[PDB]
């Protein structure tokens, strides 16, 4: 089986250039078309270009024509995507895809369609600096319906870049947990909310701690959420 | 440049039903080189159908493709729970390849009203000069919901951002979070903070509010 392994996430500033690699393992490298597809957050798929390594023939999409460079290195069975003059709208997950085949080796028969995909590579382009989030408590209402259901959570604010993972009580609390997708604020910093609904009867006895993890900034924050002492 | 248009944007069906997705091409797709892809959240796209009708090994038999020229169709004979995702069509008959804008297949369930909650900014955050007010719309269907912020009974606009969760795998509902952001200065300039929620499961708009400092 064909395996495509891409390079790790990248954080770049506007005007710079990034190079994403796609190392192929399994099957045949030289005779099959290797394409690059990107996907902006919450958006659709977008074909950027492709290459057949052995033919050294590259085809680019008109939108990227001039700032994009796709190469295939038969010596390492590795394809490369180079995207220059980066702008904030170049922020996306960049996928490497290879056409599928019926059979093995060079005398394999190509189907054209992308049957093999890499894990993807997040490229974030911004003027912002890497920053861990501030974690503020979304305290349970003092007007919580006695006997019914209460909502609480943590506000994971002002971090860069994506992603952030949030858990509750070190993974012990999973029912009723909603970690929302992050929004990109006008300040260039990301922000998301993680909430959980619990019985109102538990509010004064049970401890609720949200576990916020921001690997890009090596930040790990544990915030305790309790009712406010009004 | 061949433009693919998928339809509908969202397809709301119950499990076990037959889903039919449409891909319309602006011009004829040479040699029927049309492909269908499935993509789940946090995962790379997966090839379902190639050559308009051919299906790779390992792909379920309920997926079938048909059509030619400019009208193609992806057919899921019976919708399994794992089939509810996003589907893309792709033409690769030219050197210049393009995708469709995609079609989301969501689970259709009974209409559910959103449980609304409002959160004042914490004292810790105010200590940093900014104020974020969070309105939570919990577990509702359908996805379409409207959130309006009211500061001293004045409709706000351009100072709030919202995000929606993926459809829940258990109850098939959605959840929305609206965040109103102000400076501590502009936050202390007013007293009443309210979030007004309009939905379909609601006969009348629901308003959750608080007064600053109470
Ligand atoms: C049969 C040989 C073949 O298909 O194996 C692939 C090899 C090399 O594999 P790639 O580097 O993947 O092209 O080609 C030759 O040996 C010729």
């Amino acid at each position: 089986q064909v395996q495509l392994v891409q390079s790790g996430a990248e954080v770049k500033r506007p005007g710079s250039s990034v190079t994403v690699s796609c190392k192929a393992s399994g099957g045949s490298f030289s005779t099959y078309a290797l394409s690059w597809v990107r996907q902006a957050p919450g958006r659709g798929l977008e074909w950027m270009g492709g290459v057949i390594p052995l033919l050294t023939i590259t085809n680019y999409a008109p939108r990227f024509q001039g700032r994009i460079t796709i190469t295939a290195d038969r010596s390492t069975s590795t394809a490369y995507l180079e995207l220059n003059s980066l702008r904030p709208e170049d922020t996306a997950v960049y996928y490497c895809a290879r056409e599928g085949t019926t059979g093995w080796g060079w005398l394999g028969k190509p189907i054209g369609a992308f049957a093999h995909w890499g894990q993807g590579t997040l490229v974030t382009v911004s003027s912002a600096s890497t920053k861990g989030p501030s974690v503020f408590p979304l305290a349970p209402s003092s007007k919580s319906t006695s006997g019914g259901t209460a909502a609480l959570g943590c506000l994971v604010k002002d971090y860069f870049p994506e992603p952030v993972t949030v858990s509750w009580n070190s993974g012990a609390l999973t029912s009723g947990v909603h970690t929302f997708p992050a929004v990109l604020q006008s300040s260039g910093l990301y922000s998301l909310s993680s909430v959980v609904t619990v019985p109102s009867s538990s509010l004064g006895t049970q401890t609720y701690i949200c576990n916020v993890n921001h690997k890009p900034s090596n930040t790990k924050v544990d915030k305790k959420v309790e009712p406010k002492s009004c | 440049e061949i433009v693919l248009t998928q339809s509908p944007g969202t397809q709301s069906l119950s499990p076990g039903e037959r889903a039919t997705l449409s891909c319309r091409a602006s011009q004829s797709v040479g040699n029927n080189k049309l492909a269908w892809y499935q993509q789940r959240p946090g995962q790379a796209p997966r090839l379902l159908i190639y050559g308009a009708s051919s299906r790779p090994s390992g792909v379920a038999d309920r997926f079938s493709g048909s059509g030619s020229g400019t009208d193609f169709t992806l057919t899921i004979s019976r919708l399994e729970p794992e089939d509810f995702a996003v589907y893309y069509c792709q033409q690769y008959g030219q050197s210049l390849s393009t995708f469709g804008q995609g079609t989301k297949v969501e689970v259709k369930r009974t209409v559910a009203a959103p449980s609304v909650f409002i959160f004042p900014p914490s004292d810790e955050q105010l200590k940093s000069g900014t104020a974020s007010v969070v309105c939570l719309l919990n577990n509702f269907y359908p996805r379409e919901a409207k959130v309006q912020w009211k500061v001293d009974n004045a409709l706000q606009s351009g100072n709030s951002q919202e995000s929606v969760t993926e459809q829940d795998s258990k109850d098939s509902t959605y959840s929305l979070s609206s965040t109103l952001t102000l400076s501590k200065a502009d936050y202390e300039k007013h007293k009443v903070y309210a979030c007004e929620v309009t939905h379909q499961g609601l006969s009348s708009p629901v308003t959750k509010s608080f007064n600053r400092g109470e």
